[PDB]
């Protein structure tokens, strides 16, 4: 609730949800149709879902046995920032494989320069 | 030898090698040849004859066109090109019927025109099926 | 779940992949008609250009406003388009395509006027903001060149009147059967690009009596003949499109069936067993 969590984080959460719904109504017409009978405004939005999917992912420490990456301990700040960041279309020239498995923000630009 | 094109949007009408030809123009038709000057030209109704290597004819008529001459490879861009065979005697009468129909038709000059420019087509149909039969 | 509801998916799932598999038959036809049009506009507008081809080279020179390579202020485009849907990315990809090459202009302060042949094209360049100057509509199953001159005209009026320098015509090429690219083509600017008339560099071009009226009823009708063959063979590559499309549309439905019945076969399975549980239960 903004009134404890703040409204900067309150607005984040909610965006985020609000788009990855639009995400989930868009799979049916896609899975029939598929992409490209889609309005361009839903294209732009299904790029930034799968984006926002890929970059929830975090690489544990606890997990460092299964997977062989680095564990990655993310703040809440940086958190608030990423999603605001890819909420708003700032990463939009970003490919998708960069947000996957990585901790900040600014990790994903390092991993979209070696792709 | 040279080589001519012949074609209309419709269709390619005839393409191949040619000793000679003779072409409707607009003050008459010309004969053409290897050697002839490279003559940019305009085409008013009319036929032309085409002589392939070792002397063998095909005779087309046309509707319209143009016979550009930059190279002795020569074109003419038809308006609409019927063979001697795709149409027949029966066929150039029926040219002739509708010429008659749109002379009776209308007093307007340009329509007169129109109707004069048919029978003349009409008649370049029937000479056409007489240079067939020669 | 829900028994009934599901029920009631499958059947319209079902009937909607038998008609997608329809569609796939009236596109293939289309396009059976369609590429024999294309096979006999060929040869006279490819004979055509080969004619202007040789009068761009090749001495006793008039000098014309289509002829020469002047330079570049603003840029005309052509741009075909459909005015239906389920043709895939056809369209898309064209006008990206266009996009790029309209925006490496507007990097060299180079102003683009554009002539939309579909409604496709006037719905996204108008919404995105092209300066459409022309557009024509709705052309039909068999198109024909007398609607499509008044874009034509009307394009060739700036040109002529000394506006537009540069004029290219956009279209997507009937590679094949099943594979096709969209491209970018010149179109007005006769470009000494081209081979030169050497191989037959004996012959000077001379004229019936004036060359300018007859020189410039060619080029109008080479200009228009090169646009009536990019949307005669963009046809094609539609049909080919939109086959292609229902085909994929077929597949995705029956993949949606197949799993749509494993959910209804496991909800009535576990409805029967709901109840039967609770009829012995209730018997006690």
């Amino acid at each position: 609730d903004p009134l404890v969590v703040g409204q900067e984080h309150y607005d984040t959460a909610r965006g985020v949800q609000s788009i990855l719904q639009r995400y989930q109504e868009l799979k049916d017409i896609i899975a029939i149709l598929g992409m490209d009978e889609l309005s361009e405004e839903d294209k732009l939005v299904v790029a930034r879902a799968r984006k926002i999917q890929r970059f929830l992912s975090q690489p544990f420490f606890v997990a460092e046995v299964f997977t062989g990456s680095p564990g990655k301990y993310v703040s809440l700040k940086d958190t608030i920032r990423g999603f605001k960041g890819i909420m708003e279309g700032e990463y939009d020239h970003l490919p998708e494989q960069a947000f996957y498995m990585v901790g900040s923000i600014e990790e994903a630009v390092e991993k979209a320069k070696k792709l | 030898t040279y080589h001519l094109d012949v074609v209309s949007a419709e269709q390619q009408m005839f393409s191949g090698l040619v000793e000679k030809i003779q072409v409707t123009g607009s003050e008459g038709e010309l004969g053409i040849y290897p050697g002839h000057a490279p003559l940019l030209t305009a085409i008013k109704p009319g036929m032309i004859r085409i002589v392939k290597q070792h002397g063998h004819e095909e005779f087309i008529y046309l509707s319209g066109g143009i016979l550009e001459v930059q190279p002795g490879n020569v074109t003419v861009l038809a308006d609409t090109a019927i063979r001697g065979q795709d149409l027949d005697e029966a066929r150039a009468m029926e040219a002739k019927r509708k010429a008659e129909e749109h002379i009776s038709s209308s007093h307007g000059d340009v329509d007169y025109a129109q109707a004069s420019a048919e029978l003349a087509k009409a008649i370049a149909q029937l000479r056409v099926i007489e240079l067939t039969k020669k | 779940a829900g028994a009934k509801d599901i029920r009631s998916k499958i059947a319209s799932v079902q009937n909607t992949q038998k008609i997608t598999k329809a569609m796939e038959m009236v596109a293939a036809s289309k396009m059976r008609k369609s590429q024999d049009r294309m096979a006999a506009s060929r040869p006279y507008a490819e004979t055509m250009r080969k004619v202007i081809g040789h009068l761009a080279h090749g001495n006793l020179e008039y000098k014309h406003p289509y002829l020469e390579d002047r330079d570049v202020k603003r840029v005309g485009y052509l741009v075909v388009s459909t005015d239906r849907g389920l043709a895939g990315g056809l369209n898309i990809n064209l006008f990206k395509k266009l996009l790029a090459e309209m925006k490496t202009w507007t990097d060299k302060g180079v102003q683009a006027d554009l002539a939309m042949i579909g409604s496709k094209g006037v719905s996204f360049f108008n919404s995105v903001g092209g300066n459409v100057v022309a557009q024509v509509t709705g052309m039909g199953d068999n198109p024909s060149l007398s609607e499509l001159i008044g874009p034509v005209k009307v394009m060739l009026q700036a040109y002529d009147e000394g506006r537009l320098d540069k004029l290219y015509i956009v279209s997507n090429k009937f590679i094949n059967t099943m594979s096709q690219v969209p491209t970018i083509s010149q179109l007005l600017p006769l470009p000494a690009s081209d081979d030169d008339d050497l191989k037959h560099k004996s012959w000077d071009y001379l004229y019936e009596p004036d060359p300018k009226a007859l020189l410039d009823t060619l080029l109008r009708r080479y200009v228009e003949s090169q646009v009536y063959q990019g949307v005669v063979e963009n046809l094609a590559s539609e049909q080919a499109a939109r086959m292609v499309a229902m085909k994929a549309a077929t597949d995705n439905g029956g993949s949606l069936i197949k799993e749509l019945q494993l959910v209804y076969n496991k909800a009535r399975q576990a409805s029967i067993t709901q109840e039967l549980t609770e009829i012995v239960s209730g018997a006690a």
